[PDB]
Formats: structure tokens, C-alpha cells, sequence
DNA sequence: ATCACAATCCCGGTGCCGAGGCCGCTCAATTGGTCGTAGACAGCTCTAGCACCGCTTAAACGCACGTACGGATTCCGTACGTGCGTTTAAGCGGTGCTAGAGCTGTCTACGACCAATTGAGCGGCCTCGGCACCGGGATTGTGAT
DNA sequence: ATCACAATCCCGGTGCCGAGGCCGCTCAATTGGTCGTAGACAGCTCTAGCACCGCTTAAACGCACGTACGGAATCCGTACGTGCGTTTAAGCGGTGCTAGAGCTGTCTACGACCAATTGAGCGGCCTCGGCACCGGGATTGTGAT
């Protein structure tokens, strides 16, 4: 358990994350468990992501996670269309949804 | 025999769902090169572009239009309309604040 | 002494160039060139003082006339080989126009050259409703050379006739 | 030849996505989709941290900072979610 | 002969090009005027992106717009773009 | 008698609050909204009445342009009444609601 | 009930502010739920800040900051 | 020792070049902070506030008074169409808004 | 005693008097202009300590300072706020 | 066009409080000199952006047609606005309190910094399965019969 | 309703090349220790946020009434979608050229930093005039003639 991520039960890089804390000019002091904190919520969004878009390829009968499964993911889950409501994913393209006045009746 | 014709609309909703289905560009590649080299030439004379640069150009300024285009039919579709008319994107562009 | 800086609003820049600019156009005030002979060209423009980006160049005077006259007009200079090719295309917002210099005038934007490495460009500019095709400089032109810009035809049939591409 | 040295997460990436689904994989523009999410998220973080340290006159980002740079940025159960991982994560971190 | 006529980049943008780009959007109908209309505002989106483009590009002092300046410019504008950076 | 035809009333009024820049909902009832608002997040909760006061310009202001832009969207549809479709295309196109 | 202490005539006060000649009806109810949804918004933030300052009152720097995280920047109140 | 001269005086700024000095290095915007960065800086802040007040007096003066308030700030900044656009996500308290109808509402 | 707080307030006075001699400015107007100083001061060392960074550079100068500048002010606004500094930055170096 | 008529605008007095100016101090901006390192500048490499040429052909362009729809008109009923009188609760002003915000003083745990160690993560390479393209069969939405 | 019939979905065949896994290096994360100091905390002060009470109108509310307008239905013209045939220029790919992006080295001048100084700014205080409110004639959209 020599590394900062193995002690945390983390896949993210803690020290890596702590490097960039201490070089980002954030403020002049960061603590032990900030980045240890950070790394853990970073993965933790890397994995909610990761999830539907595996289940959006699933859906696609794809093995690959592309662009376009992680806009779907993305869009699809109302918190986190807000938290990336301000981004636009190279190649994802737009949600399948044609308004219903639309439809011919 | 009468040749056969789609009604209109039909093929409207194909092309809608073939391209909300897609993810390819639909600016042409090329004519986007040149208008974004025209465009620039008013800021900074004997530019270059990195390639994958127009092609951030390119995603970002189609996201844009598409994200006006579904802000302008909401807007006609307010009007009690099926036709996107010039007010609906002046409409759409006034409420998002970018005029 | 008041200091109060002078901003002018980007609503009157402008304003004061759109009214800076058409002044040369219903006017005929065309300065700072002139006519000579160059080598297979024939006649061509010279510009005889310094020329900035922007700066206007020379309006494109002529007949404004409608497609419909505009494709007969264009078999009768076909038919005559030494009539020549005066006439010049364009659009604006949703028709189509265009301008007919043939009738040899006083007017000089019509004896300017061809080239796709060239100095100008020709733009569209609105009065009342009214287009105007203007050729302005694309960049600092110096005394001395001569005026060109890119005829806008990149056909197959054209080059046949005309293959000046470039040099 | 031999290039300089570029920093970015697609390993750490990868390994969560294996975590989570074992039999997919990633292609390269979505890996770098996740790269610049990872970026983007932890700089919106990192920059809400240094806010809330400079609002309160405190010198240093502590997990307590990140925290509420998290509770603030992440909306709803994701903010919740992300506390409480972050939380379990600083006391594992502390425990050994 | 000749087909002598004003070429203007903007005109690149073609109709069907919008048209494409409204059926993204989910657009059944689309009227005549729109293309020249939404011609003037992908000008004047460019005309904002790439002039903070070329800011940066003048700060460093490149001669080339790369990428990543127009994705610093894009995110100064709300606008943040994944799958560029790096 | 005297009785103004509808409309012209609420012209002079436009004009009225449009000239003013007196808050227009009553502090005590935004106050008390403001603390049942807090208590769903943190109980015991004191606000400084700079506080509240940031809060009623702040809330006051977003209404003013929401209720602009729900007007121009009921323009659009050829109306002169603002409907509830208003303010929810105002807050769809500008990006507040999903 | 408290979001009832929004009268009506407040709403069309707010209203006339905007330019708008006549008010609907059911416009009420929805602004009284905008104005609840915005002030939710705000205050979760406010009471953020305050939490992390360790301080049980809500101060007017911790309200504009709430909103400047949302874009929403108030001139007047110490920022 | 030489006169101390300060250094808003020394660029012809009434902004305080070492204060905004100060607050750059300070504020923890970056390593370290050129000397012209501050005079730059505190010029460019003396400039927006000149032309945020000249129209602000403009308004003032407009409306038969002497003193700026919070109403002469806010229809100074939403007149000038390029103040508007710095200004646009932003609130001023007590300023109310620009006084306009639009066309239709009008009777005919 | 103490209680002692920064502001603008004597600046912002002073470039009123320049501008407007026969004119004052409120309290409520006072505060408003200082939180659109503060807010601009801080806009533009945002945006210049993000110039830094992208650059690889530790160090502020006038150059990234006027790039902040003309990133965030519109057209006009940036030329002219341009001029000014680049005036007064000519006058501060021409008094060493 | 013509009429009175409530609502608005204007001019003048008054108080009165918030703005504008002055005094002492103190804390920060200034002056001066050192150090070291971030950056400017010169030089080299080689990457990639530009530019051209030919051909293929996908797509854009131009045209004829008809039909779905945008738009103007009309009308009906209701749901708004406007004004009235009644209720209520906002607001001002005053009093009491006490919880908590803000400051001070100790100091202890905590984080930056440094020397050295090494292994996690980078790049480079290979390789083989997911996937794109394609062809064919089956199934399906659509619109006229 | 039934059936062409154009469009789409589903079954593999097969080649492509890019995702993934392995190996070498190397440099950045780790470990251990030192030291300065940031903020954790204990206590004091005293500010203002809360709570209550009592009139006092300003404001909200409930009701009546009618008028404008929202919305539905109808008709008409037009303009846009659909398909077809022509053209055109996008794109691919292949080849060169050289501009400059990136890296390396040096040397330097520029900014952090420290110490001593003093003066500008801020808290505090006074005083005084401009703005808000009251009160009376001038005015001006406004609704009914
Ligand atoms: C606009 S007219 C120019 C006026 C006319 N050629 C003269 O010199 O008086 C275009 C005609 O000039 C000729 N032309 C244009 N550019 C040329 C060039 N670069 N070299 C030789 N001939 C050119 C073409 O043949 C074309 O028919």
C-alpha cells in the first residue's frame, strides 16, 4: 500500500491529484486528505459516467464505449445532463426525440 | 401508372431521425475550412489552423446550431406553428441572451 | 479639463463607414488610379497611391439587370467572339442579379484583371435595397501595382477559353 | 524523436471502466471525452475550493473545502453520493 | 460566355447543409428565410469564437490557431468542448 | 361616470413600476419565505437583513427578466396575455428547465 | 403557506416591471413555483457557504455568493 | 532617500497601482506578478470606472439631479450597448430597469 | 478601533471628479461602483492567471494583462482600455 | 373635431439626514539593494500545415408541382382588468435579550521542503477481435387502390 | 380494407486498424524527517438578529361588471417539401515545400524578498445642502360626445 490510491481504495491517482492541486495555484497550502478526497470524488463521477455509458453500448448491442454512448449517458440522467449542461461532446451528436405535434396523426 | 410520392412531412421525419440517429458532421468539410479562413483574416493576417482546430471549430459551431434550431422549434411550436420562421430564431437567441 | 474619452458605440462605426463608403458609390469620385497596358492583359488598373486592408478600392459600375435579360444578353456576346466578356453575376438576399459593363464607359472597375492570388475582392454593399459590387483591398497594396481579384469562375467550359490560372 | 512527456488519465479511467464493466472497452475520441471530463470536473472543483478558501480566509484546501466545492457543484444525488465516497475515501486514507 | 459571379465563403454553409442541421435539431419545416438568417448567426458565432481564438494564439506568440486555443475559447464563452483538449 | 377601458390602466402602471426602483413583493412575506426555504437545508438558521435584502433584489430581478422574456415569448405567439407555456418556453430556452 | 405571503398583486407589480400588459390567470401559481425553485437554488448554496464558514447565520456575502456561482452577480451587498 | 512618488502617480492613474499590486499577488493568480501587470491593470479599472461614470453623471444630469444613485448606474450600463454586454449577468440592487414597452402593447 | 475595510471608494471619487466635477455619488452608488471594480479586477486576473498558465509561464505581465483585457471587454471597450493601459504602462516605465 | 376629467408634471419651502470635507494615526506602499531564476533570444529539427493536381462521385443546385400550412377574418364566451368597500397584515417605532459573530492568545498538529529510492506510468510495438462495409432476405411504414 | 413499394432491420463474410496488452525507462510519487506556522480551540466582548407589542394606515382581497381578447373554425394563396436531372466541387490520395512549433542552451534583467521609513487612506467627527415630501396651479393623455 505504497501509494497514496491504494491506501484510499482509489483507482485515481491521489498523488497525481495532489500534484495538481499543489501546481494549480489554488492557494499556497493543500492539505493530506484533499487530494485524497478529490481523487475519490473524481472516480466516483468517472465510474457513474462509465456505467451508462456501458449500459447505452449495451443498449447498441456495441462493446465499445464511443462518443455518442457517452452523450446518451450523459443526457440521459437529468443530474448529470446538469452537471455537463454547459458542454458539448465532440461526436455525440443529439437525444432521438421528435416533438409530438410533430407526428403526423 | 401514377409514380409514387411521399406525402409531404414524411420524409422531413425520416431526415430527422436519420440525423438524430448519426453523429457525422453536416457542414461540409471544406467550404467550413474556407469560411472559417475568411472569418479569421479580418482578426489576424497569414494565419494558420491546426487541423483537429477547424474541427473543434466544426463540433462546437454544429452543437451550437443544433442547439438553436431545437431552441427556434420550440419557439414556432409556441406560435402554434410546424414551419421555423426568422422571428423564431431571433426569439430563441433574444431569451438566451446572446442578443 | 473635464476628461471624458471619446468611445464611438459600435452602432455609429458603422454608420459613419456605411455613409463613408457609399459616397463613393452615387458618386463618381474614383481617385488614386489609374490606366495602363499590361502584357497580354491589355488594359488594367494601377494603383498610384497607398492602399490599407479595407480601404475602398473602385466600384463595379453598371446596367443592374435580372437573370432574364441576363442569359439572353450573354448568347449575344457569345455569338460575337469581339464583343467580349463585361458582365458579372451575383446574389442578394433572395434573388438573383447582375451587371453588365459592356458598353465601354468612363467607368473603371470594369477594366480590371483576373487573378486567384490577387489583392481585392469584390463585396456587396445595400442602399435602399439597392446592391452595389464593390472591389476593396484584401490587404496593404503599395503605389505601383497592379489591381486584380478572382473573376469567380472556376468551371470547366471557362478555362477552355481563358486559362489564366495563377502567374 | 521520443516526444515529451504528456500527463492525462486514460489509465485510471480505463481501470474504473473495468471496474464497472469488465467486458467493455473504450475507443480513443471517448477515452479522451473522459479525459477531458476528469480535467474539466476537477478544475470546476479545484477552483471552488480555492473560492471558498479565499471567502473564508483560510490558507489551505482541506477535505472539508473539497467537500463543499462538491456540495455545491454536483447537483442532487450526485452531490450526496460524491460526499459520501469522498468521505469513506478520506477515512480509509486516514485509517492506515 | 463566363459564368463571372462573386464567390463569399459564407455561402459554403449550404441550404441543405442547414437543412441537415435543423433535422438534427428536430425540425419538420423549415421556412425560405431561414438559411441566409442562420447563415448571419453561425458568422457571427465564428466571429466571436475564433477572434478569442486568435487572441490566444497572439499571446503566445503562434502563428497557427491550434486546437487548443479554440477550446480555451469556447470554454471562456460557457461553451466547454470535450474530446479536443490534450 | 368615469371607468378607464382596460389596458390603459396598466400602461400607466408599466410606466410607474418601469420608472421606480422600489422593491415590489413586501419584505416580511418574502423574509419568512426565505427562512421556511432554509429550514428544508440547515434548522436554527439567522439571516442577516443585508441578507434577505440581497436575496429580495436578487429574486426580484430574475422575475422582472424572466416575466421580460415570458412577454416577448407571448408576443410571439400573437398574444398580449403572458400564459404559464410562456414562462416555461422562457425557462426551456433559457436553459433553466429540462 | 408562506409562498402565498407572494400576493398576487406582487406578481403583477412584477409583471408591469417586465413590460407585461395582462397576466393570465394560472401565471400566479407558476411564478410562485419559478420563484420558489430559484430561491431554493440560492439559499441551498447560501446555507453551503455558511456551513463551510462554520457560522449559523447567513450572511449577505454568502448570498451573493450563491449567486455569483450561479451567474447571477448582485452589485451593492459588499462583493 | 529619494521622494516616495508612488506609482499611480507615476503612470498619471488615480487607481492605486501598488494596491491592485498587492491584491494580484495576493489573490494567488499566479508565481509572480510583472511590475507594469498592476500599472496595466489599475489603468484598465480607472478607464471602465471613467466610462461607467461618465454616463452614470450623463444620466444623472439627464434626470435633474446631482448625485448618482443605483438607478443612474443601472441606465448607464444598459444604454451603452458594450457596458451592457460587460455588465450582462450582472444585478445592480435598487436599479430597477431600462423604461420600454414594447410596440404592440401600445393602444392603436 | 480597528474595524478597518478596502475599498475603492476614494478612487472611484476621484475619477468622478475628473470626469463629472459637479457631480457626487451615493453610498448605495458608491457600493456598487466598488463591487464592479472588484468584479472586473477579478475577471481579468482570472483570465490572465489562466493565460499564464496555458503558456507555461509563473509570472503576470502587461501582456497577459492586456490579453485578459481584450478577452473580456467587447470591441470598443477593449481598444480603448488597451490604449489606456499601454499609456500609462509607456508613462510608469518612462519614470523609473 | 370637441368636451370635461383624473392622472401626471412643475414650481417653491423645509427639514434632515446622508454626503462631503478635515484630523490623527497606522499600516501598507515606497525606496533601496541581493539573489536567483523565469524568460528572451538565438539556433536546430522535423512536424505538419499549405498548395497543388485528377478523378470519382456524393451532394448541391435548379426546376415543376401540388399540397400542407401560414395567415387573415369572424365570432363567441369567458376570463381578464378596473373600481369599489372591507380585512388584514405589512411597517414603523420601541423594548429586551441573548445567541452568535468577531477578535485575541496558545500552541499543537499539519503541511511545505528536501534527499534518495524506486516502481507506476509513460511511449513504442505488435496483434487480433470489434467493427464498418456489403450483400442478401425478411420485415415494416406509407400511401393509393 | 390490400398491396406495391421504398425504407429499414437483421443474418453473416470478411478485411481494417485501432484498442489492448507487454516491455524498457525514467521521473515523479513515496518515505522519512525537520521546521515554521495555520488554524483549532478557549475565552471575552458586544452586535445585531430574533422575539414581542401596539397602532396605523397602505396594501391585499373579495365581488361586480363588462369589454377585449384568446381561441377555434374557415378559406385562400403560397411557398416549401419532394422528386428528378444536371453540375460542381468535396473529398481522397499522393506529392512536395517550407513555416514555424517545439525543444535546448545561455545569459540577463526582473521580480521576490527583506529592512527601514513615511505618508496616504481610513476611522471618526462635524456640518450643511440636495433630495424627498408636501401643497397649489399648469398640463395632458383619455374616454365619452
Ligand atoms: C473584366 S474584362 C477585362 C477588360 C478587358 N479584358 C480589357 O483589358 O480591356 C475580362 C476579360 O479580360 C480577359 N482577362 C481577364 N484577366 C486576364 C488575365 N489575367 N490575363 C489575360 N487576360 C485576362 C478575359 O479574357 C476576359 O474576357
Amino acid at each position: 500500500a505504497k501509494t497514496r490510491s491504494s491506501r484510499a481504495g482509489l483507482q485515481f491517482p491521489v498523488g497525481r491529484v495532489h500534484r495538481l492541486l499543489r501546481k494549480g495555484n489554488y492557494a499556497e497550502r493543500v492539505g493530506a486528505g484533499a487530494p485524497v478526497y478529490l481523487a475519490a470524488v473524481l472516480e466516483y463521477l468517472t465510474a457513474e459516467i462509465l456505467e451508462l455509458a456501458g449500459n447505452a453500448a449495451r443498449d447498441n448491442k456495441k462493446t465499445r464505449i464511443i462518443p455518442r454512448h457517452l452523450q446518451l449517458a450523459v443526457r440521459n440522467d437529468e443530474e448529470l445532463n446538469k452537471l455537463l449542461g454547459r458542454v458539448t461532446i465532440a461526436q455525440g451528436g443529439v437525444l432521438p426525440n421528435i416533438q409530438s405535434v410533430l407526428l403526423p396523426k | 401508372k401514377k409514380p409514387h410520392r411521399y406525402r409531404p412531412g414524411t420524409v422531413a421525419l425520416r431526415e430527422i431521425r436519420r440525423y438524430q440517429k448519426s453523429t457525422e458532421l453536416l457542414i461540409r468539410k471544406l467550404p467550413f475550412q474556407r469560411l472559417v479562413r475568411e472569418i479569421a483574416q479580418d482578426f489576424k493576417t497569414d494565419l494558420r489552423f491546426q487541423s483537429s482546430a477547424v474541427m473543434a471549430l466544426q463540433e462546437a459551431s454544429e452543437a451550437y446550431l443544433v442547439a438553436l434550431f431545437e431552441d427556434t422549434n420550440l419557439c414556432a411550436i409556441h406560435a402554434k406553428r410546424v414551419t421555423i420562421m426568422p422571428k423564431d430564431i431571433q426569439l430563441a437567441r433574444r431569451i438566451r441572451g446572446e442578443r | 479639463p473635464v476628461r471624458r474619452s471619446s468611445r464611438k458605440s459600435k452602432a455609429e462605426l458603422q454608420s459613419e463607414e456605411r455613409k463613408r463608403i457609399d459616397e463613393l458609390i452615387e458618386s463618381g469620385k474614383e481617385e488614386g488610379m489609374k490606366i495602363d497596358l499590361i502584357d497580354g492583359k491589355g488594359r488594367g488598373v494601377i494603383a498610384t497611391k497607398q492602399f490599407s486592408r479595407g480601404d475602398f478600392v473602385v466600384e463595379y459600375h453598371g446596367d443592374l439587370i435580372e437573370i432574364t435579360d441576363a442569359k439572353k444578353r450573354e448568347a449575344l456576346y457569345a455569338q460575337d467572339p469581339s464583343t467580349g466578356c463585361y458582365m458579372y453575376y451575383f446574389q442578394y438576399l433572395s434573388k438573383t442579379y447582375c451587371v453588365d459593363a459592356t458598353r465601354e464607359t468612363n467607368r473603371l472597375g470594369r477594366l480590371i484583371n483576373h487573378s486567384k492570388c490577387g489583392n481585392c475582392q469584390t463585396k456587396l454593399h445595400d442602399i435602399d435595397g439597392v446592391p452595389h459590387l464593390i472591389l476593396i483591398a484584401s490587404r496593404d497594396i503599395a503605389a505601383g501595382e497592379e489591381l486584380l481579384y478572382d473573376y469567380g469562375d472556376r468551371s470547366k467550359a471557362s478555362i477552355e477559353a481563358h486559362p489564366w490560372l495563377k502567374h | 524523436r521520443r516526444k515529451t512527456r504528456k500527463e492525462s488519465y486514460a489509465i485510471y479511467v480505463y481501470k474504473v471502466l473495468k471496474q464497472v464493466h469488465p467486458d467493455t472497452g473504450i475507443s480513443s475520441k471517448a477515452m479522451s471525452i473522459m479525459n477531458s471530463f476528469v480535467n474539466d470536473v476537477f478544475e470546476r472543483i479545484a477552483g471552488e475550493a480555492s473560492r471558498l478558501a479565499h471567502y473564508n480566509k483560510r490558507s489551505t484546501i482541506t477535505s472539508r473545502e473539497i467537500q463543499t466545492a462538491v456540495r455545491l457543484l454536483l447537483p442532487g444525488e450526485l452531490a450526496k453520493h460524491a460526499v459520501s465516497e469522498g468521505t469513506k475515501a478520506v477515512t480509509k486514507y486516514t485509517s492506515a | 460566355r463566363h459564368r463571372c459571379v462573386l464567390r463569399d465563403n459564407i455561402q459554403g454553409i449550404t441550404k441543405p447543409a442547414i437543412r441537415r442541421l435543423a433535422r438534427r435539431g428536430g425540425v419538420k419545416r423549415i421556412s425560405g428565410l431561414i438559411y441566409e438568417e442562420t447563415r448571419g448567426v453561425l458568422k457571427v458565432f465564428l466571429e466571436n469564437v475564433i477572434r478569442d481564438a486568435v487572441t490566444y494564439t497572439e499571446h503566445a506568440k503562434r502563428k497557427t490557431v491550434t486546437a487548443m486555443d479554440v477550446v480555451y475559447a469556447l470554454k471562456r464563452q460557457g461553451r466547454t468542448l470535450y474530446g479536443f483538449g490534450g
